């Protein structure tokens, strides 16, 4: 039974090492969510600092890949940072070679191709991570593209990742079934973040303080993460209506 | 058991069995003793023969005018490591016009042995080394294990029955450390130390091997009738 | 590090079977149905856009891909394996042909190059075979229209019409009854839509179906005018609207 | 080295090659054989830079002999000459080219025809009824143009060759110490010991 | 490390056999039968396509018979993809020889070269062998018409008549019975088709399930012509010999 | 399977220990060192009477002052001998002198542990290296595939080794002559050999300072065998 | 253009007696018309009762002496502390010099 | 590169891959070598399981390495081609660098060295081939016959056989071959070689190949009829 | 089963058992800690005195990287040294190209990526060490801890080795009782105490205390070893607290 140790086919035509890498994805027990506004793309993720000895400012699963591209990771932090460093290098090389900023979907494809190679070549293991890339692309507008250990990737209207992804997914599905549009019809990114948090609260059934969340926002020509105080202002507005 | 096929595999309790098996080869090897004062450092080694027609396998190797070691375990591995030390001592002299510090020599041996314990295909070294030397901070004695662990000591012993000599040195600590400016008395203490590890056999003229280095003493090895004085 | 897997991972068993190839074919069997039909004046390739989530934008995922202006491809099996094969197939069409002869390769020779790549994954060290079967439709001046199947082993066969994946056995039977040597392209598209409906469970419309043709030259899709000999690509992907129009006459 | 001539007659090929070897201002040898047998019915003469000539000739010889053993068969003169040309054309763009000009005289046992090939150090091959390298052709070709017939006997070929050597000995400034003559026909290769 | 997963494709059994070569031969025994018959005035190549479909485009299809140059052709039994890798190498060797010596490559020299490549995969590299057996039909001016076969072991032999693939035991017995030395091409054509007709696992032998080729000095004066039979031409020769 | 450079739980290299078993199956080779020279003798052990025994070359010259006998997988020894000869002559090129017997032996032993995943396995042959130099006089070394070499006054390797070594234990003393050593090797070879010892199935050789390394003629050895038979019948 | 060679001047002299030998050399080191040093030793004790002086281009001279001294050290290690005879040292130096046949040590050497 | 150590020692001190290579030799067709007073003869078995063979073009069992040396074998056929090719290259390489052809002993030593190298090199398996190498040294009238095997050991033989049922024909040669008086003529040498193969072969038809090598590069292969005359004469003497 | 025999193999859980076995080697090692103070960091380690023959203050465990970073580790000592050798190469090449000394967060990722690389292949073994490291850069003080998996975070206080639980409890008290912060000199005293308190888990053999520190005010942002009077003062403070 060495067909379960390396990335070769089982008799059923399955790659068990890829399937087990998917399971490593939920090892952090963190849920992430991504939605699109008119002018922005918002990504939120649960933040859990279990140890009091930790410096909470260094605990993060959201990465600034380029000026325009942000990435949130679902999976263990070593693989997350491996992917982050590579994505940063790829985005920088792309700009140098081709004279313009790497698009979100192109980077997603590139990282997905790298992931595919690990599923075919034996000496390389898959990374136990799911990578969600976000930007406001200059051609396609607000963009969400997600990569997994199988080498699969696709664009999204919105998405969710983690142990309770299904609950968040259905919650989002039901909202877009009402509105009948592919995005959050809202002008400011502040209100799109408020939407993202509100719908995560509803789906998970848990309240959040300023230190329980982590937020990333993509606008035209820059991606940035929110501070604890920026999130607090967001939480206050939610409670006041 | 299932985790001793190669050096690249931890056991469930966090042990490296191939390294531990290499450590076992040292215990099978013949006893050798090391000890020092503030002025001199001494190696004493019990050499082993195959039979009565055979010679007694050499245990002590010179690395530089101010440094050398004694071996216990696989002799070819000691040749490889001593050759590396010779080169590093030599690189220090030719490039920096500087005699290689004994402590730094230990750090280099540690790092060389370590690479063999973390990589596939290779094997750990199957030998333990006792390095003595005299540098700018005085006399020194090092114990090298092929796990990579190098330890600076006042005195020690490795090989079969080495525990007897090590206990003796642990008692004599306060005495032999004070033997300054007297090479013969320091060797006597080493010969008396290695004697605590003997059974059935005793120290003969072609059995015993002694080395010394010090303040105004280059690393020199004594064999044959040159050690009859100490028998 | 270094890739230390310099030995074959696909080997002959006592019965003469190459296990990893057989298993790759099993992965293809599980995959979504895709098909290809050759007409007198064109070829049609089609498949279902099996969307993994309704939140996912299935337009961004392209199962039917342009390889050259006159050659297109569709698959059944593992999507990521297909995606990288399309990247390699597009590049090899340039490096091993266009940069030498100054023109795009004929269908059969591009197929041959793709087949070679898949064969090498079946014999080279430290790799598994590709978990896809390809259907490559194309046109060239001296061979006319053609349709090829390529399997994980690297074997390739020319077809008048065929199907691969989930409901291939039923679909190939359906095609045998409907195919003849006098079909026009529109008739082939009609048969493709009929055949594909049998294997689809849920929604059946332009947004859930991906369909492309190799047909007449499209000068409107060339992007420039001024060179008479350059008349535009024969490959064209049908729009969501163009599919739905033909589903009313179904 | 200096002068190498070749003439193809009715039923044989005749190669004439100088005997002199000079180092500096001194003639070291006056009996040097500037030729190698590649196969029983194929002979190659050579001329060019010192050292390169023999090294190349012997290298070719080894390759043809290796082929002969492997296939238990003698390559045609045409096939051998094409192999030699390729090696020289390969050589000319090398880091340090082999500066060797050759004549290949062979009897094709299949076609029952003698064949003479002239190849220079660039890899320029030509089949000829008579050929030469260096300055040898300047003096001799006018005589060969005049006297040569394709139905000549071997004896007539040798007489025409004597006239060529005599003209060379009269008008060349260099003393090349006469020539060694060899005949290649259906029966193989033999040397004319009196010339 | 990686050793754990190594099949070790290039080792002897205790009996002194090469496992992978033997298993590759087992694979080839399930492949469509290919037959070669050598006559005084030419060579015949006949081969059976494996369980085809009505929707297969036969006239543009090639799975059995391949052209190496103008003088030499091969019949394939085994993995087609493996065979094409080798075929392209053989085509290049023939052109290399032609460029070097300015003469068409002798048949045996080409065969030995391919057979040596196969041999290499059984002795070094740790890769699986090519699951292919060839029948070489060719002509040169030294030995005239020649038939050879090679298998995954890299061993090759010369033949007057030979079969590879499925039912070779039965096929070889039938050829050995009816073959004679003074035989001609037209007779050899009939023998090849009759042998396939009796050894086939199919219910009946039809034109769509065959690939056929001849190498004849039946080319205008001292020269050699290769004829890869078209579907309609195979259909005609089946009627002529009285099989359909 | 398992690594080629793997340690056993007892602290020994599996492959080195297994190669030692192959050497035990080899034909007997004996060396005796004296102050008048070193004698090397071997059992030829022809597998058939049709095999021309003089083509069995188990005693070999490395230099004029160094000889070598082998036991075990004798094919493995060829590259060792080649290296030895090269080392010996190369040192003569660099230093205009004969190379020390120990230094030569050490150079041969350096090859031994150059195996892994370099060659794929240890050597399956042991060597008795005998020679003379000005510094340490007449010497006999035993070179193993472990990379270890011991100097010996007398040594036997091969299938009859432990029986021969016990005999060499009793017979050797520091005042042996060359003639006495020759007869002693013949005596012990005759004892451990399966077939009856004669000039065709056994070979003698020696190394002296004056004449250097010499393999003995079959006529010369035959006389030493006849001299042995008579002196054993003498009591 | 960079010239890797220079001339540091100096002169050396070796004389072999019946049971002794001398190696002498001036202590002046120069470039062009300038004096670098009035006392820069040029003749060295290399061990094993051997003395050497490499005269010409000082950088190459120093490098050669350094490598031979090193060769003496490794001769002891590799051959059981055997004394390097003068004839053996000479042959060893030939090979040290010929390593750079095509980029020579620009020195006339005497031992 | 593929570095895997395939030929390794086992606990009992055996290299199984080398020993299994000898089993491949045991399977191979019988080959025999007999040296007379002024010649050497190489006999080879051809298994008659393969008829419809083209004997003109089928690889012959005896191969010329040079004009004065030949090589026959038993074992894997494909493997033997690699050894023969290397040997032929070395033969021309020796003539090129030393200006003398190889001695039979030298050529044997080279081929045996190649076989040995393949028993302790990573990623490769041993040659499943044993060879008989025969000929005459340049300007020498003494016959030479050598044998090699997968392990890489080699030796000289007055007469030797290898391959399947070699145990039987060696038995025959050991009682029939006299060292004090070897086959004085070519006839006697060929007769003894054919007799030895007739102990094992089956039919004396196209199953026996004979190649006679004489001094000064005089090598010829006997035809079917010439051999058939030996087969006829042997059995007519046997009927008594 | 068999998933724990090879490195870089995911078990059905999604775990790399070989890395988890490397953690066992870390847990087996001696105690080491780190304390982040007002303007710097303090490192301390437990050195088990196996024998009287060990020369005091000679077998130094804490290592410096560049001139502003300190590294200490628990587990397989050679593995830790190998990691620091790499750390030094990384820090050198950073400074070579960018001129400024490597920032602590930047340095942390260099080690992190290297350790993580040794969980990607079966041809290498994971690191048998958890490493506590840090120092002072342009943005102030930073303390990090790095595990065999390649996982690392920033810390207020950190601890690893056999007595990590005891240490962690002590570190948590300091964080609670000093929200405004701890001084560099205080942190040295507290570090001594914590190692002494954590020595109850290794109480069989007696030990030697070793402390180092980087502080903007006390050491000018350079890594230095705590020696002589300041070390003895910390030992006295530690010995007073256990009694
Ligand atoms: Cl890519």
């Amino acid at each position: 039974g060495y067909d379960r140790h390396i990335t070769i086919f089982s008799p059923e035509g399955r790659l068990y090492q890829v399937e087990y890498a998917f399971k490593a994805t939920n090892q952090t027990n963190i849920n992430s969510l991504a939605v699109r506004g008119k002018d922005c793309t918002v990504v939120i993720s649960q933040k859990k600092v279990p140890d009091k000895l930790l410096d909470p400012t260094t605990v993060s699963y959201i990465f600034c890949i380029s000026r325009t591209i942000g990435m949130v990771v679902n999976g263990p932090i070593p693989d997350a940072r491996n992917a982050a460093l590579r994505a940063k290098a790829e985005a920088a090389e792309f700009r140098y070679k081709y004279g313009y900023d790497m698009p979100c979907d192109v980077l997603a494809k590139r990282m997905a191709n790298l992931s595919q190679i690990y599923t075919q070549r034996a000496y390389m293991r898959p990374l136990g991570v799911i990578l969600t890339f976000v930007s406001v692309d200059e051609e396609l507008g607000p963009s969400i593209y997600k990569t997994d250990p199988a080498g699969y990737y696709v664009g999204y209207k919105a998405t969710a990742t983690g142990p309770k992804q299904q609950e968040i997914t259905t919650n989002l599905e039901n909202h877009f079934k009402k509105s009948k549009i592919d995005h959050i019809n809202e002008e400011s990114w502040e209100k799109v973040v408020e939407f993202a948090i509100t719908h995560m609260i509803d789906a998970l059934g848990t309240e959040f303080s300023k230190n329980d969340l982590e937020v990333g926002v993509a606008t035209k020509d820059k991606f940035f993460t929110l501070s604890a105080e920026n999130i607090e202002e967001r939480l206050v507005a939610i409670a006041e209506q | 058991n299932n985790y001793d096929g190669d050096t690249v595999t931890f056991s469930p309790t966090g042990r490296l069995f191939q390294v531990e098996y290499a450590l076992e080869a040292i215990k099978q090897g013949s006893v050798t003793v090391g000890l020092r004062s503030n002025t001199h450092a001494v190696l004493v080694a019990l050499k082993r023969n195959a039979d009565e027609l055979s010679s007694y396998q050499k245990k002590i190797i010179k690395c530089d005018e101010h440094m050398g070691l004694s071996l216990a375990g696989l002799a070819p591995d000691a040749r490889v490591l001593s050759n590396y030390l010779r080169q590093q001592c030599n690189y220090s002299s030719l490039v920096f016009n500087r005699k290689l510090a004994v402590e730094r020599a230990g750090h280099l041996l540690c790092d060389k042995a370590q690479k063999n314990t973390q990589s596939y295909g290779g094997r750990p070294y199957g030998v333990g080394l006792l390095i003595i030397g005299y540098d700018k901070s005085g006399a020194h004695l090092l114990e090298f294990q092929p796990s990579g662990n190098v330890t600076e000591l006042y005195g020690t012993a490795i090989g079969a029955r080495s525990q007897g000599a090590k206990t003796y040195l642990e008692r004599t600590l306060d005495t032999f450390i004070k033997i300054d400016g007297n090479p013969d008395e320091l060797i006597k203490a080493g010969v008396e130390a290695i004697s605590q590890s003997l059974r059935d056999e005793s120290l003969t003229v072609d059995n015993l091997s002694i080395a010394i280095v010090g303040k105004d003493t280059p690393f020199t090895i004594y064999d044959g009738e040159a050690v009859a004085k100490y028998i | 590090m270094t890739d230390r897997y310099s030995f074959s991972l696909t080997t002959f068993s006592p019965s003469g079977k190459l296990g990893q190839i057989d298993y790759a074919l099993t992965a293809v069997k599980q995959g979504v149905t895709s098909l290809g039909i050759k007409a007198t004046n064109g070829v049609v390739i089609a498949t279902e856009k099996k969307s993994s989530s309704p939140l996912a934008m299935s337009e961004t995922l392209s199962k039917v891909s342009l390889l050259t202006p006159d050659i297109g491809a569709v698959y059944s099996g593992m999507g990521p394996d297909y995606r990288v094969l399309v990247d390699k197939s597009r590049k090899v069409a340039h490096t091993s042909y266009k940069r030498i002869y100054g023109e795009y390769p004929p269908t059969k020779l591009l197929v041959s190059e793709v087949a070679k790549i898949m064969q090498e994954a079946t014999q080279s060290g430290g790799v598994r075979p590709f978990g896809v079967s390809l259907l490559i439709a194309g046109h060239d001046e001296f061979n006319g229209f053609s349709l090829y199947q390529v399997d994980p082993s690297g074997s390739y066969f020319p077809w008048k019409a065929t199907a691969i994946g989930k409901g291939s056995v039923a679909a190939k039977t359906f095609l045998e009854k409907r195919w003849n040597d006098e079909l026009e392209l529109e008739d082939a598209i009609h048969i493709a839509l009929l055949t594909l409906k049998e294997s689809v469970e849920g929604e059946f419309n332009g947004d859930t179906i991906e369909l492309a043709i190799i047909g007449d030259e499209n000068p409107d899709l060339l992007g420039y005018t001024g060179i008479p000999t350059d008349k535009g690509p024969r490959f064209r992907k049908l729009t969501s609207q163009e599919i739905n129009d033909r589903l009313e006459a179904l | 080295m200096d002068i190498i001539l070749g003439i193809r007659v009715q039923d044989s090929v005749i190669l004439a090659s100088s005997k002199a070897v000079t180092r500096g201002i001194s003639v070291l040898k006056d009996s040097d054989d500037k030729t190698r047998q590649l196969s029983p019915h194929t002979l190659m003469s050579f001329a060019g830079e010192a050292g390169d000539t023999v090294q190349f000739a012997e290298y070719i010889q080894a390759n043809i002999q290796l082929y002969s053993i492997r296939e238990d068969y003698e390559l045609s003169p045409q096939a051998v000459s094409s192999f030699v040309r390729q090696e020289l054309a390969k050589s000319i763009r090398s880091r340090r080219p082999y500066q060797v000009n050759v004549l290949i005289g062979g009897y094709d046992k299949k076609k029952n025809k003698p064949e003479l090939y002239q190849i220079d150090y660039l890899g320029t091959k030509v089949e000829l009824p008579y050929g030469a390298h260096g300055y040898s052709g300047f003096y001799t070709f006018s005589l060969l143009d005049h006297h040569y017939r394709p139905d000549m006997t071997t004896e007539e070929g040798l007489d025409l060759l004597k006239l060529c050597v005599q003209e060379l000995e009269k008008r060349m400034p260099m003393d090349f110490k006469g020539v060694i003559v060899k005949i290649v026909d259906k029966d193989g290769i033999r040397q004319v010991d009196d010339f | 490390g990686s050793r754990r997963y190594d099949s070790r494709t290039t080792i002897f059994s205790p009996e002194g056999r090469l496992y992978q070569v033997e298993y590759a031969l087992e694979s080839i025994s399930h492949a469509g039968t290919a037959i070669g018959i050598m006559a005084s005035d030419g060579i015949v190549l006949a081969a059976e396509r494996k369980v085809t479909s009505t929707l297969l485009e036969q006239d543009t299809s090639t799975e059995k018979l391949y052209k190496l140059n103008d003088k030499i052709a091969v019949a394939v039994a085994g993995l087609t993809a493996d065979a094409e890798i080798l075929i392209n190498t053989a085509r290049i060797h023939a052109q290399n020889y032609l460029k070097t010596y300015n003469e068409d490559i002798p048949v045996e020299i080409l065969v030995r070269r391919l057979s040596d490549i196969k041999q290499g995969y059984t002795q070094h590299g740790g890769l699986r062998p090519f699951g292919v057996s060839f029948i070489y039909a060719g002509y040169d001016d030294r030995y005239g018409y020649q038939l050879y076969t090679s298998n995954p072991s890299g061993n090759y032999t010369g033949w007057k008549a030979i079969s590879v693939g499925a039912n070779t035991s039965a096929a070889q017995t039938l050829l050995q019975m009816d073959y004679k030395d003074d035989m001609k091409v037209d007779d050899a054509i009939e023998l090849a088709l009759k042998t396939l007709s009796k050894t086939t696992d199919s219910s009946a032998l039809t034109y769509d399930r065959l690939e056929f080729a001849t190498i004849r000095k039946g080319a205008n004066d001292g020269e050699v012509y290769q004829k890869i039979f078209k579907p309609q031409e195979i259909k005609d020769i089946l009627v002529k010999t009285g099989i359909t | 399977d398992r690594g080629v450079s793997t340690f056993s739980p007892e602290g020994r290299l599996f492959q080195v220990e297994y190669s030692l078993e192959a050497i035990k199956l080899g034909s007997t080779a004996i060396g005796i060192a004296t102050k008048e020279g070193v004698v090397l003798g071997v059992e030829k052990r022809a597998t058939s009477p049709l095999l021309e025994s003089d083509s069995i070359e188990k005693i070999v010259e490395i230099d004029r002052h160094i000889g070598c006998a082998m036991s075990g997988l004798t094919a493995d020894a060829r590259s060792m001998i080649e290296h030895a000869r090269t080392a010996a002559v190369t040192h003569n090129l660099y230093y205009d002198e004969d190379i020390n017997v120990e230094s030569l032996t050490q150079s041969v032993c350096d090859l031994a542990l150059r195996f892994g995943e370099l060659m794929s396995r240890p050597f399956g042959v042991a060597l008795l290296i005998a020679g003379h130099d000005a510094d340490d006089g007449y010497q006999l070394f035993h070179a193993e595939p472990s990379g270890t070499f011991y100097r010996y006054n007398a040594k036997a390797i091969g299938s009859g080794s432990e029986g021969a070594q016990a005999e060499l234990l009793n017979e050797w003393h520091s005042s042996l002559t060359l003639k006495e050593a020759e007869l002693l090797v013949l005596k012990i070879l005759k004892q451990v050999m399966e077939e009856k010892l004669d000039e065709n199935n056994a070979q003698l050789s020696c190394i002296t300072k004056q004449d250097g390394f010499k393999i003995y003629d079959n006529e010369k050895t035959a006389e030493l065998i006849k001299e042995l038979k008579e002196k054993e019948a003498a009591e | 253009q960079f010239n890797p060679y220079g001339d540091n001047g100096g002169t050396i002299l070796g004389i072999a007696g019946e049971d002794f030998a001398v190696l002498a050399g001036d202590t002046r080191n120069i470039t062009d018309y300038s004096i670098n040093s009035r006392y820069e030793p040029k003749v060295f004790d290399c061990g094993d009762n051997i003395v050497m002086s490499a005269n010409g281009f000082a950088a190459d001279g120093d490098a050669l002496v350094k490598r031979f001294k090193n060769s003496v050290k490794w001769y002891h290690f590799d051959h059981n502390d055997k004394k390097l005879s003068i004839n053996s040292a000479a042959r060893n130096i030939q090979h040290l010099l010929y390593s750079r046949r095509f980029f020579p040590y620009y020195v006339y050497n005497i031992i | 590169g593929y570095d895997r150590a395939l030929s390794i020692f086992s606990p009992d001190g055996h290299i199984f891959q080398v020993e299994y290579a000898l089993e491949a030799v045991k399977r191979g067709t019988c080959a025999v070598g007999v040296k007379g007073k002024n010649c050497v003869v190489l006999g080879c078995e051809r298994r008659s399981t393969l008829k419809l063979q083209d004997t003109r073009i089928t690889p012959s069992k005896v191969s010329k390495i040079d004009s004065h040396v030949v090589l026959s074998f038993s074992g894997l056929n494909a493997d033997s081609r690699i050894l023969i090719e290397k040997a032929r290259v070395e033969a021309q390489s020796h003539r090129l660098t030393l200006e003398d052809p190889v001695t039979v002993e030298y050529l044997t030593r080279y081929v045996a060295g190649v076989q040995q190298r393949y028993t302790q090199s990573g990623g490769v398996r041993p040659f499943g081939v044993s060879t008989l190498i025969a000929g005459f040294d340049p300007r020498d009238d003494e016959p030479k016959l050598y044998q090699t095997e997968p392990s890489g050991i080699y030796s000289s033989w007055s007469a030797q056989t290898i391959g399947r049922n070699s145990k039987t024909v060696r038995e025959f040669l050991e009682k029939n071959y006299d060292r004090k008086e070897p086959p004085a003529t070519v006839e006697e040498c060929v007769k003894l070689t054919v007799r030895s193969l007739l102990e094992v072969v089956q039919t004396g038809a196209k199953n026996i190949e004979i190649t006679v090598v004489k001094p000064d590069s005089d090598i010829v292969a006997l035809s079917s009829e010439e051999i058939n005359q030996y087969v006829t004469q042997i059995e007519q003497e046997k009927q008594e | 089963t068999g998933y724990d025999l090879s490195n870089s193999v995911f078990s059905p859980d999604g775990r790399n058992f070989q890395v988890e076995y490397a953690v066992k080697a870390v847990e087996n090692g001696t105690t080491s800690i780190g304390i982040k103070c007002n303007d710097g960091v303090v490192f301390a380690v437990e050195k088990l005195i196996t024998s009287k023959l060990l020369v005091p203050q000679k077998n130094v465990k804490i290592q410096v990287v560049d001139r502003h970073i300190g590294c200490v580790y628990s587990g397989l000592i050679p593995d830790g040294r190998h990691l620091v050798n790499r750390g030094r190469e990384e820090a050198a090449s950073f400074k070579k190209l960018y001129k400024t000394p490597i920032p602590i967060p930047a340095f942390a990722d260099r080690l992190g990526q290297y350790v993580q690389a040794h969980t990607l292949y079966n041809s290498v073994r994971p690191f048998g060490v958890s490493t506590i490291f840090g120092g002072v850069d342009k943005n102030g003080a930073h303390l990090y801890m790095l595990e065999p998996s390649g996982s690392y975070w920033g810390y207020k206080g950190a601890a690893t080795g056999k007595g990590r639980q005891s240490a962690k409890a002590e570190l948590e008290k300091l964080v609670d009782h000093h929200p405004e912060g701890l001084s560099a000199r205080e942190a040295v005293k507290q570090a001594a105490k914590i190692i002494y308190l954590a020595h109850e888990d290794n109480k069989e053999k007696d030990f030697e205390l070793e402390i180092s520190w980087c502080s903007l005010s006390e050491t000018n942002g350079l890594h230095k070893f705590v020696k002589g009077d300041l070390l003895q003062e910390a030992i006295d403070f530690a010995q007073k607290e256990i009694n």
